């Protein structure tokens, strides 16, 4: 069913339901995978970003005032907005240089070949191509079920796991 | 090196971070040679932190202390003299280097047809003890740093039959 | 964590952001004139 | 074999009870690396038995425990815990097995026309230090165990300006 | 002219002169370490002029006795 794109793997297989790598063209399914391996790499950092920050805070070990009334990593919109805003910015204009560099079918090779390592052999290769892309996806429902989760109790994760049950410390 | 015994499913080649890249035989053997020893020995530690809730032997280790009393976990290593452990020790060197009450030759059936599927489950198992001992070790050193810290109570918690 | 050091990473934020800012200008220049 | 290094004016070749007769060069070399181990390390012995009787380190050996108290020889033993033990015996192996930490290149000098001689040198010294530890643990152990037995009280009787 | 012991001792160091590697070679580790070392030495400047206040710090003399 696939056209070669180094994804699908045993859990399930080629997981297509809704027939969107039929219905495209060779250079829509090219992009297709751009966007799922970038979204992937944000949503990796941001759940990364949603754990710790919050834990700090439970643990008392950022004062008394990190993520006041709650200590959910989405009340950054109430203390310090303008830190926000300010991060934002500074992802939007290092994303600007991405975009002005990269062309257009790339868009994920940041030329970091020797500033960092890789697998030596082919297969392996392709084996962490699929590795990032499942890392990706879960980050991805992760972040998204944090966000949704927080916002329906004001309630950090680690003390709605503590509370309703769920671990045991 | 991609063919040698220890390709199983699900992960074919388990060496994402290029271990087996450039290296003669020699080497790999050492590799393998130290994996199965681990193995070995985290199987028997598995099974030994498990028999002790259950069973003790009857003599007295050390002058004193005898083996009913002492303490089942990462401690008993400081309640048990230094001298006898370190006696334990050179005696398990004396098996294991010199090979001397180890190598009995009926210790070494005749696995008709078998031996390579015995070679590849004795080598998962020495895989699936080697993190069973990992967790084993965590949960009770770090309950005996501070008391709790896990909420589980009970050193082996899992088999809540043996009441610990 | 006080006020004082979130106001001060808050400005190496806005010291980076800055930096930025001149630089894309100075490379979408530089490459659209050469 | 008689005509191996080893072999001094004062009784010749000694092997009176015939204990390298018929075996093979690998043997031999094996006997010969024994031989210059246990030496080197009763040489080290000899020598860690007189220092603290006048001088100790001043460090904490374990959480509790000072290198100020600890009575030296035989009786140490049972003072540093048993982990703390055991996690020096295993690195003295990673020094005698896999050789590290023991293998700077710049600590191998060049003897030249003396190669023959300062090993023989260093052969002898240990063959007599091996005895000098054997003194000196009857000594300790003795008194340790009965105390006051064989009346000298002090630990290096022989050197009585130290004040053992 | 005039070798020495000690200079003998000491040539494999300055053997090689004029050695290098082409290509930018590691300049971007040392930018990275150049910008961590401004912000290490603006915390402490602002930390020692109290225009950055931390729990824990009073920019005050103490009894050390
Ligand atoms: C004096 C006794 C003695 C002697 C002479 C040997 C001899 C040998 N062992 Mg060995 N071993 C012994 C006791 C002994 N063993 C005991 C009691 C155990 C525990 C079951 C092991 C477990 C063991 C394993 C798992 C491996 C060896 C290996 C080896 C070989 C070379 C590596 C080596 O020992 O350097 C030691 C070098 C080191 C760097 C030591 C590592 C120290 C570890 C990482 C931490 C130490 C933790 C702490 C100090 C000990 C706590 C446990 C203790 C209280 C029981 C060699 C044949 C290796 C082999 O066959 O080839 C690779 C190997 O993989 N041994
Ligand atoms: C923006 C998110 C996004 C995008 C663009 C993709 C893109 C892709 N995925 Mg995918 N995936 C994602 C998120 C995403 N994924 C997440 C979060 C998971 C975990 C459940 C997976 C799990 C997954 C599997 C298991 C497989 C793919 C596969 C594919 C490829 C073929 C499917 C296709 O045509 O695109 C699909 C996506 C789109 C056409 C656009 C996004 C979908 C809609 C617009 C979102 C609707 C809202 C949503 C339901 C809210 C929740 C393609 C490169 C297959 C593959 O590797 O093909 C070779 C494959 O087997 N994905
Ligand atoms: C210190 C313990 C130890 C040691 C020395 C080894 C050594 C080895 N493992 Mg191994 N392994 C270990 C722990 C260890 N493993 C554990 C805990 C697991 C469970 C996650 C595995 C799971 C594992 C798999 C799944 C595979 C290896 C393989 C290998 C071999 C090649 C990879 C390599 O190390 O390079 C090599 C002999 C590979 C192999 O069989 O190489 C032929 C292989 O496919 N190992
Ligand atoms: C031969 C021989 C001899 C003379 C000894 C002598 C001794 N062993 Mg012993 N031991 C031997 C073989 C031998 N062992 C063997 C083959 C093993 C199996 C590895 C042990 C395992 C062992 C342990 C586990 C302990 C002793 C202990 C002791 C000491 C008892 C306490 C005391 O002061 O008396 C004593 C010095 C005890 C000790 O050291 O207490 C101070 C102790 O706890 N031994
Ligand atoms: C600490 C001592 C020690 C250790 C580490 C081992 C270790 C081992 N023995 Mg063992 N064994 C021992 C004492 C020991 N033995 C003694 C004292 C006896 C005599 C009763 C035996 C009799 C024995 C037999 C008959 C066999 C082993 C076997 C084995 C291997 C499984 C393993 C290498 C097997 C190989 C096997 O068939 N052992
Ligand atoms: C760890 C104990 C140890 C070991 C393994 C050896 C081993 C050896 N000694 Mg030796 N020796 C020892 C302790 C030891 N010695 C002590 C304590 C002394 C002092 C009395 C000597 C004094 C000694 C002499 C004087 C001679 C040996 C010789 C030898 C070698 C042949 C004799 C033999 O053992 O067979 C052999 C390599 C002989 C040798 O080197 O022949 C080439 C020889 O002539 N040894
Ligand atoms: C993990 C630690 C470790 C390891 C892996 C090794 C590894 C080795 N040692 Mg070694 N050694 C160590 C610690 C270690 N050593 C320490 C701490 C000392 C004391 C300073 C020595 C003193 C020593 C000597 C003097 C000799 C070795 C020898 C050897 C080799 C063979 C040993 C053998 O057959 O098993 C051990 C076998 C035994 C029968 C143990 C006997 C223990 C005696 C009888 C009494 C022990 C009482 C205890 C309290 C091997 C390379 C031998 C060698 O290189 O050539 C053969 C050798 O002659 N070692
Ligand atoms: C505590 C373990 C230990 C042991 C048994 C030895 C044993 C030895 N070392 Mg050694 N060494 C050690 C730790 C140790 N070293 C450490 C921690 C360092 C770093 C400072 C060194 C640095 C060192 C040098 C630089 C040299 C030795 C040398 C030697 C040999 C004489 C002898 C085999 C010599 C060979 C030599 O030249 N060692
Ligand atoms: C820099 C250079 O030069 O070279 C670089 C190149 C390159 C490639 C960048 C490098 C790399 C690799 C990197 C950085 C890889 C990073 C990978 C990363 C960081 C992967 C995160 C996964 C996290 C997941 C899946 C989250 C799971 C979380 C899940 C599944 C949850 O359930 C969360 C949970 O919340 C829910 C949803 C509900 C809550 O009620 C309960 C909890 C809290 C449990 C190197 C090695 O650095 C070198
Ligand atoms: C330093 C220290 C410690 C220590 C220690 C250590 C490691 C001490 C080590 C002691 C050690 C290593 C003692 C070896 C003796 C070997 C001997 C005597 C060999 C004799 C061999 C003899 C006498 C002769 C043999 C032969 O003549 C025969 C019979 C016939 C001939 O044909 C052949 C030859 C010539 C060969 C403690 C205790 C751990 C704690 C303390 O606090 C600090």
């Amino acid at each position: 069913a696939p056209p070669g794109l180094v994804g699908a793997l045993p859990p399930v297989g080629f997981f297509d339901p809704a027939g969107f790598a039929a219905k495209a063209s060779p250079e829509e399914l090219s992009r297709y995978r751009e966007v799922e391996i970038m979204h992937g790499r944000f949503a990796q950092l941001a759940v990364l970003g949603f754990i710790i920050p919050e834990k700090c805070a439970y643990d008392g070990s950022f004062g008394d005032d990190f993520l006041a009334p709650t200590g959910r990593a989405l009340e950054v919109f109430n203390t310090d907005p303008l830190w926000l805003g300010l991060t934002l910015a500074v992802i939007s204009a290092l994303e600007t240089v991405r975009l002005i560099e990269t062309e257009p079918g790339t868009r994920t090779d940041a030329k970091i070949e020797s500033l960092g390592w890789r697998p030596k052999t082919e297969s392996e290769y392709i084996n962490y191509q699929v590795r990032e892309l499942q890392q990706g996806r879960l980050a991805m429902l992760a972040f998204a079920g944090e966000v949704a989760q927080e916002l329906v109790n004001d309630k950090p994760l680690l003390v709605n796991l503590q509370d309703s049950g769920f671990v045991s410390w | 090196f991609e063919n040698e015994l220890g390709v199983i499913a699900p992960t074919g080649f388990f060496d994402p971070l290029g271990f087996t890249q450039d290296i003669d035989q020699e080497k790999f053997d050492q590799y393998r040679t130290a994996e199965l020893k681990h193995g070995r020995v985290a199987q028997l530690a598995v099974v030994g932190y498990v028999v002790p809730e259950f069973f003790r032997w009857g003599f007295d280790i050390a002058p004193g202390i005898a083996c009913a009393d002492v303490p089942n976990g990462v401690a008993a290593i400081n309640a048990i003299p230094a001298l006898g452990w370190a006696q334990i020790i050179f005696a398990i060197g004396a098996v294991d280097v010199r090979g001397w009450f180890g190598n009995f030759d009926i210790g070494k059936p005749d696995l008709k047809g078998k031996e390579e599927e015995r070679a590849l489950q004795e080598l998962q198992h020495g895989r699936l003890a080697m993190l069973a001992i990992l967790e084993l070790l965590r949960h009770d050193s770090q309950n005996l740093v501070k008391p709790g810290f896990d909420g589980l109570d009970n050193l082996i918690t899992g088999l809540p039959f043996l009441y610990n | 964590m006080t006020a004082s050091l979130s106001n001060f990473i808050a400005s190496l934020i806005a010291g980076g952001v800055v930096v930025g800012v001149i630089a894309i200008a100075l490379i979408v220049i530089s490459k659209s004139d050469r | 074999f008689e005509n191996e290094l080893g072999v001094i004016a004062p009784t010749g070749f000694f092997d009176p009870l015939g204990l390298s007769k018929n075996i093979s060069k690998e043997k031999f070399d094996e006997y010969r690396t024994a031989e210059l181990k246990h030496g080197r390390a009763a040489m080290l012995a000899v020598l860690g038995y007189i220092a603290p009787e006048t001088y100790r380190f001043g460090f904490d050996i374990a959480p509790g425990v000072s290198t100020y108290d600890i009575p030296n020889g035989v009786a140490a033993i049972d003072y540093i815990p048993a982990l703390g033990w055991a996690q020096i015996i295993f690195l003295i192996g990673a020094v005698d097995y896999w050789g590290v930490l023991g293998d700077f290149s710049f600590g191998k000098p060049d003897l030249g026309d003396k190669e023959e001689e300062r090993k023989l040198q260093e052969l002898q010294h240990g063959r007599l230090a091996m005895l000098a530890f054997l003194e000196l643990l009857r000594h300790d152990s003795q008194n340790f165990v009965s105390p006051g037995f064989d009346g000298y009280d002090k630990m290096i009787t022989g050197l009585p300006f130290m004040y053992g | 002219a005039l070798r020495t012991r000690l200079g003998e001792i000491l040539r494999p160091l300055n053997a090689e002169y004029g050695k290098v590697a082409p290509g930018w070679g590691t300049t971007p580790i040392m930018g990275i370490v150049m910008l961590a070392f401004l912000i290490f030495l603006v915390i402490i400047l602002q930390i020692y002029n109290s225009s950055l206040i931390i729990e824990n710090v009073d920019v005050d003399w103490a009894n050390g006795i």
